[PDB]
């Protein structure tokens, strides 16, 4: 057992009926004075550093060719003045087993923790070197964090695509569907997780080309993706992650939702593919009211009314589709389906919760269309067009392909240090690069929409841990009232931020004049409701920044009319897995699952306390299984009021509560406005 | 008052012998002497007799005459275990450390020894006469089935149980303590019934049944002794294993409430040694708040 | 050929009671009508009677005219499965949905009911009248116990299910599904001890044969639809456990090597959710011609 | 029961000690006067049922638009008035149960087999009413036989393909992976067998772009195309059959195989896709001399050679690959290796067997491509260049993918008729035709060969019929004279009406120049050795027939290099399952598996004696399994002597004879110059 490991485990160890918390402090110099600096690469220049890691194709050339020497020197002296130090353990141990740059033989290191953020700086500035120091300033205050592709992979030549998450619509058709498996494939092998809707694939039973009781429905297409997703897994090194989104009006709900059961067959359960649920308002009528519902089949809606059903609003779509004799639709109770959608979330976690109308009440570009699905954390929510892949030598109808961009603001250091304008536009301006430096060439819709929507996510983290070390509870109504402030500061700038790109670059995103910022719909909510904070606590919290008032959203309309948006979606709170860990953040806006996690690596057990955690705030870092779903909820939808695509919702369930509890989870965050439901993690 | 807790403890106990893994017993098997490879084979061919006629035979059988679903159960549950998991076990052991020439002519060897031969005919014979509504030949017969498991397999145990407590094939040895664990509360619970049956009876008829139980026990004890000079005169134990029998002897009648018959003797402290989520439906006031 | 083989996967299907927490039933038990509670009540009562008989009389005394060590310690398993196991889980799903004194009455009303009383007297009379060493009266004996295990409880089985994939009590569906699961097996194999024995016999031996399991077939089959009618038209769904009836029917026919006597049709989509060349090596010059 | 399956069920009801032969004719009758005859849809005339077929979707109106209606009713006239009689119920039968025509309920049939002849036969003439009449009456005369694709959808509206079988190479990328599966889902929709050559793709543990063992092999393409063709399987109907074939020097070759073996787990087992192992001489040669093996991985290859391993000569360039440092190879030993072969084919009867090396010897078009693999009947052997298909936005290099129409001969009624030169030109016409109006718009390598190589296959049936109803025994010496003799007739036929099409279209197939037909070496053999019959019975039975001569090859040969040919490959003998039925002629050239076959068709039993079956010829009829088959596979190099693609020859072995004795009949086979073998059907 080596000496940093054994200082990280006497953490458990308690002295005078308390943790010794600080010994994982010295367990960090042990894991650099034992290893980190024995196997650090080390250069007598950087000069030597550069071009070596360039020669043997550890970096590209362009990004660096971009700045002179002198530049590229200065932004690394930037990243190593500030003497950055991992708190924890795990912090450091994380960044070194997974973004720190290896050699081939991946037994030393190449990068430290400034050397990897000059790196991504640099990319970032794409030639500016005081836009480089900038960026530098703001990962090595780790007040924003790029995501784990983007982190991990700018500036490297052997690399994947610095975006992820990707979401599919796949069109009525053999062709279309291979060319989604295809490109499902493709985007894997990039390294990116890819969601695909399923909803415009006709039922199973159906005819093709006028022979009836001939097509598989969704799951013969779920069993083609789940073989696609196994085979495309990152060349052997991850586990190949694919979803799938379902209408719950598509007739296939049911055996959608049968790939998850425990006792499904081999031919009828999908193990590497994620599912979730598309939720209109209409169903929760349906189930509310206890009126029996209707589950379609796709492809008799689409032959009588030329459009697809998850195309059109069912709220004024289903009374016309049940009295239509020419759709073929089934029996089911509303109650018994969403019954079943808790048994398998309490099982399996499974499916996703997508409440479509909270998603399309607020959607800013349902002009262009209205969000049908979910990406594969179930927080990417935009307007997608379905492509028409016709036949070989034939040309295909490209439609719009989600595909945005991830960054997560580290609530804590943000606010610490009364950067939420700098760190928003600053990281609004790096996604911004991000998804132009984006070029995917075997995902035609993909491309397009990245090309024309220029959607990015800035996500937010460390929101648990900034109010534990703050005496907050995150229940509270303080945490409330912070959560409300903060993320409309958070709109405020990122709007004003793509107003600001877009007034500079001359372009807004495609079909923006439709959108309801042009029309000034968006800022109706910001033009008449003061979000600043209405508890004196919160308020002290943000002393020293301004908080923006409803005359600054007011000017923040005009220039928006005036100057355009440049992003189609600008705001979306991902789960933050692993990057969570280098920067000491509690991951994402959810609560904290455990206080002290324990975890195996190789054959040796490691201990992370949540940051900032200690015996005075032992108690304001209350574990999310403890916690009120209900307080859960309403903090979620408090934050989604200001964010326009959605938020990673992981609930968070005993063992004890039942299928009826997680129903009503379910049916209080539809009825809080909540727009997407993650995970049912159960204790 | 005291069926279910039985049954409680007899289905915890349930065990295959599939879980303990038998390649580490490989060397010390290799190790010992011919004879004494021999000796353990023979008598845990000698064992696998005795579990197959109480797994085919006796278990069925008194389950049969036995009243009330659940004292059924109980013996249901014993007879899969005798010839289910306790046979079986052996040839386990068989199959891991033998060549299967060895292992047939041992086999062949149950068959044509007497005092094997005799002990089945002995035991068997008071099974088979059993009828029905007549008390006093099912108690014959569990009088007989308590001499089995409390006594007769003794003179086999004992050998398994000498190597275990020397530290030598620990892993057949885990196999045997588990058969023998089991066939102590076998031995009991047979025993139990048995003198329900015995306290019916008037005194004349009790005098008469002590007799029964005497005399069988001794002349099965006779036959046992020539059992175990055969066996073990070769690995030089027989006077040890005679010991142990008569200690068990005595453990047999106290489960039928009678008092021990030999005297205590110090025993070889070697063997001693050897010892879904919960659903609720959806209420109309879940969709509001 | 398959001794061996039903051993294995019968033992890795052992499964206790305790193991479903029954409780949560409640939740939806509350919210059934009366007709569809007393359904449910009868037919459990109906399976919970029938599996006593197999329990009994129907294992053991196809255990004990059957020959081969392994077949009887196989069907000793199976055997206990049926007294240690699923009267246990049928007794617990009861006292979990009544009061001791609703329980008395429905198997009192149950007791006395004349489909349930018809069908169980036929199959208990066949294990009756086995002759020793008479393959012809045990051969009659295992299709009547094929008829029970993989026909006879369908109609039963039908309910629970129903209520299982449709989300309603669970936890004792859950139970029905693994009682389900192990009466499946049992009919398989005690087929195929059938068909043995039929294989035995001349071509006019074995056409009477056929003629008597398509005799009792019929039979059975006609007291099951008055039976159906009797508890499912309440609750409406008589025509489907009909079909359900006559699929199982047919897979009792195939474990007795038999052809399917009723025309395929498909079952209810909710009882569906609830449910070597000898090696020789190459010795060259067999490359040259 | 039906009054005619009684009759039928007569047959094996022996009176005096016979079986009653005769009352199967009975039953064709009762089964014509009591449900066909009332299950047909009669009109006033034929106008009538054309518009009735033309109108309701049944038949494409194009075709029947080239002949006025005169001619329309004089070519059914033609095929009506040879009062064609089915001999035996079960060729009725299976006409009007698999491929007459019936309503949309398939309730009533619209189509008689002279229905069905004639609709072919005007197909087949494209305007020609002499050309149509002459279809008919080879079509009613049952000398020729086309395909069950072609005879069953020849001018049908709701048709798919009259193409049988299509072969795609793969390329070692995944784009070309993700191409092929498109492919095989568009073809199976199509109805055809589709076969893929994974030969290039290269084997599990190599390197995706310098990350090693990375890749998932054959197998994980293997799963992949097996839910394509699970997925894609005729609308439900028929399952959709779907063939990989690798070649035995691949690395993956055991894990291939393994995806045959019974004890195969469920992430390896492949159960809808048909594996075939492509055998060179030098593994016979080194299994042979006991040498241990070499099997290599084939990107490696690729990376030293600049050439695919399956692209190249093993004979000439194993011993290279093996002392090149640079290509990885492992060792195995060829024995051990055939050994696995015979056990997984006695167990299941895989894989397919491809002497590679037999097929190239004489293979005329070497200089297109060698043959690297075959069909899903393992009797399509043609040259096949891989397709280069790039990414999205970027042109495709579009390669030659396998695809020729099947037609068999019914020897018995070809040689009946002393019509070997009509039938065989006829039947050419006619397979050209099939080519022609062939179009593929989702297979461009397949539509680019029919269009390029204009292959063609034409089969023969009923040998054994014709053999054992003329008193040869199969395995005679005279029988393969008799097969020598007609088998040299019917390839100087279809040569000579090739070069017929060749001379009337002026153009040949594509690069015809380079084939050995050009350089007369084609014509070796035919021009030194004479293939007379050698037997006075043989002669007899060709009496009254041109046979041709080395002087008429010698002609043949100056017409062909004056003229060219027009189809690259002519000759394929298919297994001919279903449709042989109807021709009441024996299946192939392969001997009868049984004499009366007992065939379970609803709750009834039928049994079908072979073709002529009777007490004079019962013992002629010998079934294939009590047959020596080192005679069946004399018998079967013989015909392949005269066949320019390959025969799907079927193993009839015993259960008592082991994997050793499957060893010798496949190495007996190879040393005959068979080229393929089918199957290992074990009694
Ligand atoms: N907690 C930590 N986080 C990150 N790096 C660390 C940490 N502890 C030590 N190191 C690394 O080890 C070096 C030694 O640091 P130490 O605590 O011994 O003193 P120092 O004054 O920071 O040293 P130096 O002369 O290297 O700046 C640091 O410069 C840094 O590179
Ligand atoms: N074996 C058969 N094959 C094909 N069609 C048949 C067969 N048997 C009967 N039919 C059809 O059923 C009709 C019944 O007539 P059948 O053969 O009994 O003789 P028919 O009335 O004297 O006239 P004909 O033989 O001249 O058609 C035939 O005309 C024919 O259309
Ligand atoms: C992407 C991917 C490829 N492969 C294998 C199958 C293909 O035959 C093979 C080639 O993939 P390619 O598509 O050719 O990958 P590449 O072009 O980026 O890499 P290279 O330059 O080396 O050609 O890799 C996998 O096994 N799994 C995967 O996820
Ligand atoms: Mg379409
Ligand atoms: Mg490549
Ligand atoms: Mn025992
Ligand atoms: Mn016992
Ligand atoms: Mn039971
Ligand atoms: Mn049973």
């Amino acid at each position: 057992v080596p000496k940093w490991i054994q200082l990280n485990n006497e953490i458990m160890i308690q002295k005078d009926g308390k943790f010794q918390f600080d010994k994982d402090k010295e367990a960090v110099h042990s894991y650099f004075v034992d290893y980190i600096n024995q196997n650090t690469v080390f250069f007598h220049n950087l000069k030597e550093k550069l071009d070596y890691l360039v020669e043997n194709q550890y970096y590209e050339e362009e990004f660096l060719s971009l700045y002179s020497f002198e530049d590229i020197k200065e932004v690394f002296k930037t990243a190593y003045a500030k003497k950055f130090r991992f708190p924890s353990f795990m912090s450091a141990f994380k960044f070194y087993n997974d973004y720190a740059l290896k050699t081939n033989d991946k037994k030393k290191i190449l990068e430290r923790y400034e050397d990897r953020i000059s790196i991504v700086a640099l990319f970032f500035a794409n030639g500016d070197t005081e836009k480089a120091k900038e960026y530098v300033n703001l990962m090595i205050n780790q007040e924003y964090q790029p995501s784990t592709p983007t982190f991990l992979n700018a500036g490297r030549k052997r690399r994947g695509e610095l975006v992820s998450c990707f979401l599919l619509e796949v069109n009525d058709s053999l062709n279309d569907i291979s060319r989604a498996i295809d490109i499902s494939m493709q985007l894997s092998k990039l390294g990116g997780g890819v969601s695909l809707n399923l909803s415009k694939l006709r039922a199973k039973g159906e005819a093709i080309k006028d022979v009836e009781n001939a097509t598989k429905g969704v799951v013969g297409v779920m069993k083609l993706l789940d073989n696609a997703f196994r085979y495309a897994d990152q060349m052997g090194q991850r586990q190949g992650s694919g979803a799938a989104y379902l209408n719950i009006f598509h007739r296939d709900i049911n055996d959608f939702l049968d790939t998850k059961k425990i006792s499904a067959d081999e031919d009828v359960r999908v193990k590497t593919l994620s599912i979730g649920v598309v939720i209109p308002d209409k169903f929760v009528e349906l189930a509310r009211e206890d009126k029996a519902a209707y589950v379609f089949y796709p492809h008799t809606i689409y032959k009588e009314y030329g459009q697809h059903m998850d195309e059109m609003d069912m709220n004024e779509m289903y009374d016309k589709f049940v009295d239509n004799p020419r759709v073929k639709k089934e029996k089911i109770n509303p109650r018994k389906l969403l019954e079943k959608l808790a048994m398998l979330r309490s099982e399996s976690g499974y499916p996703y919760i997508m409440f479509q109308d909270n998603v399309n009440k607020v959607h800013a570009n349902n002009h262009i269309s209205k969000v049908k699905f979910s990406n594969l954390c179930s927080e990417v929510l935009q307007a997608s067009q379905v492509s028409s892949y016709t036949d070989y030598d034939e040309e295909d109808e490209i439609g719009l392909d989600i595909s945005c961009n991830l960054g997560s603001l580290n609530i804590l250091n943000v606010m610490e240090h009364k950067s939420i304008e700098k760190t928003v536009k600053l990281a609004t301006d790096s996604l911004t690069h991000v998804s132009e430096t984006t070029d995917i060439r075997n995902a035609p819709a993909v491309r397009r929409a990245n090309k024309a929507m220029k959607s990015i996510g800035l996500g937010a983290m460390n929101l648990h841990g900034y109010l534990a070390q703050n005496g907050i509870a995150y229940e509270s109504p303080e945490a409330r009232d912070f959560a409300n402030t903060f993320f409309m500061m958070v709109n405020f700038y990122s709007i004003q931020r793509s107003a600001e790109i877009a007034k500079e670059k001359g372009e807004t995103f495609d079909q923006y004049e439709g959108s309801t910022y042009a029309t000034g719909e968006y800022f109706d909510k910001y033009v008449s409701t003061d979000f600043s904070p209405k508890y004196e606590k919160i308020a002290n919290l943000f002393e020293g920044m301004h908080i923006p008032t409803t005359e600054d959203w007011k000017k923040l309309k005009a220039f928006v009319a005036e100057h355009g948006m440049y992003h189609s979606y600008r705001l979306c709170i991902a789960p933050t897995g692993s990057i969570s860990y280098v920067q000491s953040s509690t991951a994402s806006v959810m609560p904290i699952m455990e206080r002290i996690e324990e975890r195996t690596y190789g054959n040796s057990k490691t201990y992370y306390p949540m940051p900032g955690l200690a015996s005075n705030n032992w108690f304001f870092y209350k574990e999310a299984y403890d916690m009120d779903m209900f307080k859960v909820v309403d903090m979620i939808a408090t934050i989604q009021q200001h964010i326009d695509q959605g938020i990673s919702f992981t609930l968070f369930l005993k063992d004890t509560m039942t299928t009826r509890d997680l129903n009503r989870i379910d049916l209080y965050a539809h009825h809080r406005g909540i727009k997407t439901i993650y995970y049912a993690r159960t204790k | 008052d005291f069926t279910q807790m039985f049954y409680n403890q007899n289905v915890k106990q349930f065990w295959l012998p599939e879980e303990i893994a038998l390649n580490g017993d490989l060397l010390t098997w290799k190790y010992l002497g011919k004879n004494e490879q021999d000796t353990y084979m023979k008598v845990l061919a000698g064992l696998t007799l005795l579990d197959t006629e109480q797994g085919n035979t006796g278990m069925p059988i008194v389950a049969e005459h036995v009243d009330g679903h659940q004292r059924k159960a109980v013996l249901n549950f014993m007879a899969m275990m005798e010839n289910a998991v306790h046979a079986k076990s052996y040839s386990n052991i068989f199959m891991t450390l033998a060549p299967t020439e060895t292992i047939n002519e041992v086999f062949e060897w149950v068959k044509q020894n007497k005092y094997l031969q005799k002990k089945a005919q002995m035991i068997v014979g008071l099974y088979k006469a059993i009828q029905k509504d007549d008390e006093i030949s099912l108690f014959k017969a569990m009088v007989a089935s308590v001499y089995l498991e409390s006594f007769l397999f003794y003179s086999g145990f004992y050998y398994p149980l000498y190597f275990y407590g020397q530290g030598k094939l620990m892993q057949s040895g885990e196999i045997i303590n588990l058969i023998l664990r089991d066939e102590a509360i076998h031995g009991v619970y047979v025993g139990l019934l048995a003198q329900e049956i015995y306290n019916k009876q008037t005194e004349e008829k009790k005098a008469e049944l002590r007799e029964f139980a005497i005399d069988l026990l001794n002349q099965l004890y006779e036959n046992e002794l020539e059992y175990t000079e055969d066996l073990y005169d070769q690995v030089g134990l027989s006077h040890d294993v005679k010991k142990f029998i008569r200690y068990n002897a005595n453990k047999a009648l106290m489960n039928l409430g009678f008092d021990p018959y030999f005297e205590e003797e110090d025993i070889n402290p070697i063997v001693l040694n050897g010892l879904k989520a919960t659903v609720e439906p959806l209420k109309d006031d879940d969709f509001y708040f």
